């Protein structure tokens, strides 16, 4: 699994793989990780499919009830606290990497990484899941903050495919959703177009030496790819 | 004679004598009076002393609820206070749960439901006092009062308490798009001063309470200075 989630000026990208995977095995190829909790707050799913479900399902409810109290726009600060609280409370029950993530007019744009122990740090970006751990370095070089919305969507993709080309748990579709003041803005990278991968990459199309056909010098050529050769 | 004996019982008009009653102890109660302004919102409450020799801040009428929010009680003051305690449960479960200072018409409206769910059953009693509920949180200056039957209505200005009619005739004189804190603090007070019987209660002092810019959207009483 990789999940992050950017922010740029007016708003956030979230941005996700698209695999669960029991193990080696690809369960679902084309799962949604990027869970609405309202209309402009999101959060990606890590861990636990079950679980994370689950959490995002309750949350989801009580941020609906909540604004429908209060009658206004609910804050991602109140997103990210309720999911903090019940990531908390389970964090020996349940595995669940969130990141909660969206748009408030107060706050504009946020991003909340609630990880496994269920710590609640605010961020300019947020990474998650297995992936995750290929991106730290790829945002260190690579990641400049005051981006354009699409240049952060362009830059999330770009990141997420980092990652499912290094990670065997992630892989298939890139989903990225951006959340601010305009209506949500979700798209789905099929991996056939996704921005890289190591299989299309030129810097690996020569194969490794490590047939190397029986020789009379120690000069490396090349693979025997030939009986005849 | 059984119609008027709990609050869990209707008359044949369709009301709730116990509640009416409860009211009764509001409207016999020390004065009251309140003002929702562009900067902030204003309470003044005269406070009837018993007694020559209570210390100044006795039987506080006015009570933080939270940073944003104060609750000055019309009324019976220890039932008051089960309010403001409740109140308070609602401001920091606002703060522990959704991160969020509470917001004045929700506060309200919580403070309603409660005083409400004591009108309803055979067990317990309507509350002696009706609720001013002062706010400065996200929805800007709320100023809203809870009376003994739980209904919340939101004011720009408001007199609760024997003077209620007099009080509210001195509002009235108010424009309420034009005045500061600074200004209400002073107009507040000296209503309380002129609607008081000086003859009946002659032991008095009057608390004021703000939440403005001025103080930093903080729920304070003012200092003794501004109260004249």
């Amino acid at each position: 699994t990789t999940i992050l989630a950017v922010s740029y000026n007016g708003g956030v990208v979230l941005a996700a793989d698209s695999r669960t995977s029991s193990g080696t095995y690809v369960v679902n190829r084309a799962s949604n990780k990027l869970t609405k909790l309202t209309k402009k707050i999101y959060c990606c799913r890590s861990g636990s499919a079950a679980d994370t479900q689950a959490l995002a399902e309750r949350v989801s409810n009580y941020l609906g009830s909540y604004q429908t109290d209060i009658g206004a726009g609910v804050n991602v600060a109140t997103a990210a606290n309720l999911f903090q609280k019940m990531c908390y409370m389970n964090r020996w029950n349940i595995s669940a990497g969130i990141i909660v993530a969206g748009y408030d007019p107060i706050n504009g744009g946020s991003v909340y990484s609630i990880p496994s122990g269920g710590s609640c740090v605010k961020l300019d970006y947020a990474l998650g899941g297995s992936g995750s751990i290929f991106l730290y370095s790829f945002f260190d070089a690579n990641y400049k903050p005051g981006m354009s919305k699409s240049e952060c969507v362009a830059f999330c993709q770009r990141a997420v495919a980092h990652a499912y080309s290094r990670d065997g748990s992630s892989g298939g579709l890139i989903r990225t959703i951006t959340l601010d003041a305009d209506e949500p803005e979700d798209q789905t990278i099929p991996w056939n177009r996704s921005p890289y991968c190591m299989e299309k990459d030129p810097k690996y199309v020569t194969q490794a030496t490590q047939n190397q056909p029986f020789s009379s010098s120690a000069k490396i050529t090349g693979n025997r790819m030939s009986s005849t050769g | 004679s059984g119609h008027d004996q709990s609050t869990d019982v209707f008359s044949a008009e369709g009301r709730v004598f116990q509640v009416e009653y409860a009211g009764k102890a509001v409207d016999n109660s020390s004065t009251a009076v309140a003002a929702c302004c562009k900067d902030g919102v204003v309470v003044a409450v005269e406070k009837v002393h018993t007694s020559r020799m209570l210390e100044k801040g006795s039987n506080n009428r006015i009570h933080a609820v939270d940073r944003q929010a104060g609750i000055c009680i019309c009324g019976l003051l220890p039932d008051g206070r089960a309010i403001v305690s409740r109140a308070r449960q609602e401001a920091e479960n606002s703060r522990d749960i959704f991160a969020t200072p509470i917001r004045g018409s929700v506060l309200a409206n919580r403070v309603g439901e409660f005083m409400h769910a004591y009108t309803t059953h055979f067990a317990y009693r309507p509350f002696g006092c009706s609720a001013i509920i002062a706010s400065y949180a996200d929805d800007g200056p709320q100023l809203f009062v809870s009376d003994p039957s739980g209904t919340v209505a939101g004011y720009y200005g408001v007199a609760l308490g024997k003077a209620k009619t007099v009080a509210k005739s001195e509002l009235e004189k108010l424009d309420f798009s034009s005045l500061t804190c600074d200004e209400a603090v002073g107009k507040l007070a000296s209503i309380l001063h002129e609607v008081h019987d000086k003859q009946k209660d002659k032991l008095y002092e009057v608390e004021v309470a703000w939440v403005c810019d001025k103080s930093d959207r903080k729920f304070v009483h003012v200092p003794a200075d501004m109260v004249p």
